[PDB]
């Protein structure tokens, strides 16, 4: 039945702070270890913190000591991370995690934390038109933070769509594209609209993708 | 600080075949290991723990043994939910120490890119700036190399790749090549091209445009 659900993750600047919180159901949340665990957009799994079932011990990364405190509340079956003085390397996505016979036995979703400088930013959404099979798709260009999401045809066109990994420019912020081949003989039968969400800045666009 | 390195960092296999990875840890840690595995995008889901014991769910194909600083993970049989990467950690003292990780992906046979070209759509040339962008789709080995030509001059510097997983329907890659312009430098030039070698092509490939097309 295990569920846990963190929140409370953003963007931040360096230097700010973030408390974050994971609640746990479906287990006897006050008989076991919990922990945080950690992962930067590109790289491996890194151990946080971890706190002892009655609270009465806690370990941390050595590069978070002082700066972060892990703590729980059995009233609520929730732990709490508590982040200050955030670098940019705090950046990642945080997971809540209990010990069974093992560290990190169920994990939640995680939750995204981004500490930078760079300001919020929505994206600019450009057609990339077709003119066999052919191929479309749509820029999405110079945003921030992390993420968007980009769908075709409200989720219907789901076979051969490809949405490629965002990558950081130049100038600091992030820009992608996705692209779908369809058959060329579709071209005129098939109306092709490309969906991106970017929550953070709350910016929803919507573009049809012609010729 | 005990150290956990994996071996090998990435391997490819073909469903059914059997796979073992390895984990070496700076000092003894008795079999107090644990793996983990994670697919792209994805929250981790463990797998072993006290260093050979199945956790709850985790089919029979997976094992792990070793003891002190010699650890292994094997798959006797990889099916399409087993390409994913594998983590080993060490809970024997803190910090917990996480290896970084062997990347397990599908081998198939060799495929080539379709090659497509996208000058600046009218939208963004009317806001000052230009983008160029060459797609590859659907090619295997990840291997590729995509040479941009303005006015038949080599560019360097001024393109960035981006390369999505493997595909989980045909094991395939596709990549992007964008070309960042001013609007102003952009329109100096006259003929693009992006150029596409791959062990797949016989020939390289380049597809052009001229901008006023």
């Amino acid at each position: 039945e295990v569920q846990l659900v963190e929140s409370g993750g953003g963007l931040v600047q360096p230097g700010g702070s973030l408390r974050l919180s994971c609640a746990a159901s479906g287990f006897a949340f006050s008989t076991y270890d919990m922990s945080w665990v950690r992962q930067a957009p590109g790289k491996g799994l890194e151990w946080v913190a971890t706190i002892s079932s009655g609270g009465s011990y806690t370990y941390y990364l050595d590069s978070v000591k002082g700066r972060f405190t892990i703590s729980r509340d059995s009233s609520k079956n929730t732990l709490y991370l508590q982040m200050n003085s955030l670098r940019a390397e705090d950046t990642a996505v945080y997971y809540c995690a209990p010990t069974t016979v093992v560290p990190f036995a169920y994990w939640g979703q995680g939750t995204l934390v981004t500490v930078s400088s760079a300001s919020t930013k929505g994206p600019s959404v450009f057609p990339l038109a077709p003119s066999g099979t052919a191929a479309l798709g749509c820029l999405v260009k110079d945003y921030f933070p992390e993420p968007v999401t980009v769908s075709w045809n409200s989720g219907a066109l789901t076979s051969g769509v490809h949405t490629f990994p965002a990558v950081l420019q130049s100038s600091g912020l992030y820009s992608l594209s996705s692209v779908v081949t369809v058959p060329s003989s579709s071209l005129g039968t098939q109306t092709y609209i490309c969906n991106v969400n970017h929550k953070p800045s709350n910016t929803k666009v919507d573009k049809k993708v012609e010729p | 600080d005990i150290q956990m390195t994996q071996s090998p960092s990435s391997l490819s296999a073909s469903v059914g075949d059997r796979v073992t990875i390895t984990c070496k840890a700076s000092q003894n840690v008795r079999t107090v290991v644990a793996w983990y595995q994670q697919k792209p995008g994805k929250a981790p889901k463990t797998l072993i723990y006290l260093a050979s014991n199945r956790h709850t769910g985790v089919p029979s194909r997976f094992s792990g043994s070793g003891s002190g600083t010699d650890f292994t993970l094997t798959i006797s049989s990889l099916q399409p939910e087993d390409f994913a990467t594998y983590f080993c950690l060490q809970h024997w003292s803190y910090p917990l120490t996480f290896g970084q990780g062997t990347k397990v992906e599908i081998k198939r046979t060799v495929a080539a890119p379709s090659v497509f070209i996208f000058p600046p759509s009218d939208e963004q040339l009317k806001s000052g700036t230009a983008s160029v962008v060459c797609l590859l789709n659907n090619f295997y080995p990840r291997e590729a190399k995509v040479q941009w030509k303005v006015d038949n001059a080599l560019q360097s510097g001024n393109s960035q790749e981006s390369v999505t997983e493997q595909d989980s329907k045909d094991s395939t890659y596709s990549l992007s090549s964008t070309l960042t312009l001013s609007k102003a430098d952009y329109e100096k030039h006259k003929v693009y091209a992006c150029e596409v070698t791959h062990q797949g092509l016989s020939s390289p490939v380049t597809k052009s445009f001229n901008r006023g097309e």
